[PDB]
């Protein structure tokens, strides 16, 4: 198996524009949304058909109740941060929790929080402690670390429960998540050489340019891996042509254990 | 700082009667729960409220409904009581839910007995028996016995009073009542209690002993059609004086 | 705080060929906070039938969205993506470069 | 999903008791122990979620996730530890699954047994004759009655705090003309040296 991950995000907004939710929570497996909840619908709902098809109504009903409680807790926590920062106006609070199952069978697990889109508190599940970025975070760190049992619970959740969930969802979604669609790759001139790939899945891909068999990463412009809209992805990389000396330029693409070379003549 | 306050402690109902149990917590908790406890099985969740403004069914919701009236209060409704709802009901609260380590804080419990006919309800007879003179001379101690007998359902609180003050040192009351007819499903009950004092304390003729039993039974609105006296909630007692 | 302005990329689902049906995509990413306005334009006029993904969350705490519409490119028609965000004084327009 | 714990355990004052809990659940977010005195509310004792032993006064709680097993360990038992002990496990959906509880019975250490059956004085308001079996060692068991018109209660431990003195007793009564304290506890195995005062 390739590396896979499960992660859940929460977003709280303290003074949102009318109609815009004060709370949103979305789960992902790899790049795929799997679950959604917000303070307007007040319902947890599937975002992938292989989730809807495999989790009975009792699952969505129960986590809907938990998310209604998590919503309120997020509001209370954001209220507390904005009081201690002494901040007016609308501010954001975010959480990300998740785990990775790596190809070699090892695992990772992570939990962290942000205020106004900047790291705020970062959990270390091995030292069982919270890293605080400033003195408001430091006050919260002291309160959370006083509740040693919840740190132990979170380590267990990240290391055992999260991985179990991930393996369960990976089987549910296996026809989507474990497939391979190889890239279609082409080179053109625009004066720079553009190497362009499309139609590939999974999104992880490495494209680069070599000159005379050597890679100078400082001379390459790397385009982003972008969704095409149909479940597949596209990407590109470019290099500038030296008009004073001839060079052998070649585009190299690695995707899902296959390497491709396109030599420019 | 009262914690979780639920009422009533005891209640007798006729099949089909309505009943609401009240629960309030003053701990600023967000999550509240209603459980029933029955012999031979673990607690079973009836309904819960993960946060103010939401509620959902537990494992045994049928025959019940709840109202999370505000952040403090979570009431449990039996619209049409059935005998299977005879149980001990516990309200509980926790700071949040959906987290591993947070514990539950429980109310004192509400014992409900639902009956097809209230003609099976009886208050206790209460009698006090003075110490054996042989015990006094052999041990220099003196054991009084209180018997509360013939009551149904098992909704009683027995207490001892010495010189007008309630005492608990030297008291042992059976933790469970005795079925007077162990084969009958609706057998009336018996309960015994002992109070043991020094022989010198018993031999003071100015010392006064009383055993008192609060029975929780019928109220004004319960219908009564039997020839005997209506078995209302009431206190029954019996006393003894020390003997020089 | 620190507010992050959206990166804006306009591209077709498939390599474009005139007279061949396609999808025009506008991928808007890396922005914070999450409120944002996105329109696709054809020759400077707003396209009405335009769909978009749910708001999505990045591990660096920024957000992203994909806006898309079905279209058949021609030589004459120009397309663009117009984005407004709190980090922008006026709407920003990124033309589709084929 | 189920939780299993023994129905009842009996141990001696001053000793140690280990109450076991095994669980089979859909996922695991921690294991709780609660204490519930008869007629009272459960109260929180402990939480375990990683492997190993945690100590809290005279009580310790152990967890092995791979064995799906926990024990609650009570040292230096006191009479006040007489209670039910409930184990409960949170599953993958944070639902608490409760064990049926273990009733812990503690035998007091009777320093100087003096087993005896006494006839209490009649009450002028009752037709009952009442007998008291008392001061026997805690190994003695009191059997229920074999006569439908004789009532025998189970043994009860009384604490005379001023004298730091504990004693076992059971009560028997009847309104039958047959009834005599000399035969009231005939269905029990009582100590050979039990004192029966003359009638
Ligand atoms: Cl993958
Ligand atoms: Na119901």
């Amino acid at each position: 198996m390739r590396t896979h991950s499960l992660r859940y995000f929460r977003l709280g907004v303290s003074d949102p524009i009318h109609g815009v939710p004060e709370f949103i929570s979305v789960g992902y497996v790899d790049s795929h949304p799997i679950t959604t909840y917000d303070s307007v619908t007040r319902q947890k709902e599937p975002r992938a058909p292989w989730m809807a098809e495999n989790l009975a109504p009792d699952h969505w009903e129960r986590y809907t109740q938990l998310l209604r409680g998590w919503q309120q807790m997020f509001k209370v926590e954001l209220k507390r941060l904005q009081r201690h920062y002494n901040h007016s106006g609308s501010h954001t609070y975010q959480r990300m929790i998740g785990c990775e199952l790596l190809e070699d069978g090892s695992t990772t697990g992570f939990l962290q929080y942000a205020y106004d889109g900047q790291d705020f508190l970062i959990f270390n599940k091995d030292t069982l402690s919270w890293l605080a970025v400033d003195n408001v975070a430091h006050t919260i760190k002291q309160a959370w670390e006083a509740n040693q049992h919840e740190l132990l619970y979170q380590k267990n959740w990240l290391e055992e429960e999260c991985i179990a969930w991930l393996k369960r969802f990976l089987e549910y979604g296996k026809d989507t998540l474990q497939r391979t669609e190889p890239p279609l790759v082409r080179v053109n001139r625009k004066t720079a050489l553009f190497c362009k790939a499309h139609g590939f899945y999974p999104p992880e891909i490495y494209m680069t340019w070599m000159k005379n068999g050597e890679e100078i990463v400082q001379e390459i412009d790397y385009g982003d891996i972008l969704p095409s809209g149909d479940g597949t992805y596209q990407a590109w990389a470019s290099i500038e042509l030296d008009p004073q000396s001839s060079n052998l330029y070649s585009c190299h693409v690695e995707h899902s254990g296959v390497h491709m070379v396109l030599q420019v003549p | 700082n009262a914690g979780v306050t639920q009422t009533p402690k005891f209640q007798v109902l006729k099949t089909g009667q309505s009943m609401t149990l009240q629960c309030a917590q003053d701990m600023n908790h967000n999550s509240m729960y209603w459980y029933r406890q029955d012999p031979g099985m673990g607690l079973r969740l009836i309904y819960y409220s993960a946060s103010e403004g939401t509620t959902d069914k537990g494992e045994v919701p049928n025959g019940y409904n709840v109202s999370r009236l505000n952040k403090r209060e979570f009431s449990l409704r039996l619209e049409s009581a059935a005998p299977s709802q005879t149980s001990v009901y516990f309200c509980a609260s926790s700071v949040w839910t959906g987290e591993g380590s947070g514990e539950l804080f429980f109310g004192e419990g509400s014992r409900l007995t639902v009956l097809e006919d209230l003609k099976n309800v009886f208050p206790p007879e209460v009698a006090v028996f003075e110490p054996s003179e042989a015990e006094i001379s052999h041990t220099q101690k003196a054991t009084l016995v209180c018997l509360a007998t013939g009551f149904y359902p098992d909704h009683v609180e027995l207490s001892w009073w010495v010189n007008g003050k309630e005492v608990h040192s030297g008291v042992c009351t059976d933790p469970q009542p005795l079925k007077e007819q162990p084969a009958l499903n609706d057998s009336r009950y018996a309960l015994s209690s002992r109070l043991r004092v020094s022989a010198t304390f018993w031999q003071n003729p100015r010392n006064h002993f009383r055993c008192q039993v609060q029975f929780y039974g019928l109220s004004e609105n319960d219908e009564w059609t039997q020839d005997r006296a209506k078995p209302v909630t009431q206190i029954v007692s019996a006393e003894a004086w020390g003997r020089a | 705080m620190i507010q992050r302005t959206p990166k804006i990329q306009v591209y077709s689902r498939h390599p474009a060929e005139n007279g061949k049906s396609n999808f025009l995509n506008c991928y808007v990413s890396g922005f914070h906070p999450s409120d944002i306005e996105v329109d696709l334009l054809k020759n400077g006029e707003r396209i009405e039938k335009v769909e978009h993904s749910d708001l999505s969350f990045s591990k660096d705490w920024s957000f992203y969205l994909l806006y898309y519409t079905e279209f058949t490119p021609t030589e004459k028609d120009e397309y663009a993506c117009r984005v407004n965000h709190v980090t922008l004084s006026q709407p920003k327009i990124v033309k589709w470069d084929r | 999903q189920n939780i299993d714990q023994p129905t009842e355990m009996t141990a001696t004052e001053g000793a140690i008791v280990q109450i076991n809990c095994t669980y089979q659940t859909s996922g695991f977010n921690g294991l709780f122990w609660y204490q519930q005195h008869a007629g009272e509310a459960p109260t929180f004792l402990s939480y375990n979620v990683l492997d190993g032993l945690e100590e809290k006064g005279r009580f310790s709680s152990f967890l092995s996730r791979s064995k799906g097993y926990s024990y609650l360990l009570l040292k230096e038992l006191q009479m006040k530890d007489s209670a039910s002990y409930l184990c409960a496990v949170k599953d993958s959906n944070y639902q608490l699954i409760w064990g049926a509880g273990t009733k812990l019975i503690i035998k007091p250490d009777i320093q100087n047994p003096d087993p005896a059956v006494y006839q209490l004085r009649d009450s002028k308001s009752s037709d009952k004759s009442v007998c008291l079996f008392t001061d026997f060692d805690s190994q003695t068991n009191v059997s229920q009655s074999k006569d439908s018109d004789v009532y025998i209660t189970d043994k009860c431990v009384l604490d005379m705090r001023s004298m730091d003195f504990k004693s076992n007793s059971a009560v028997a009564w009847s309104n039958k003309s047959d009834f005599a304290c000399a035969n009231a506890f005939n269905n029990s195995i009582i100590p050979e040296d039990t004192f029966f005062p003359s009638p």
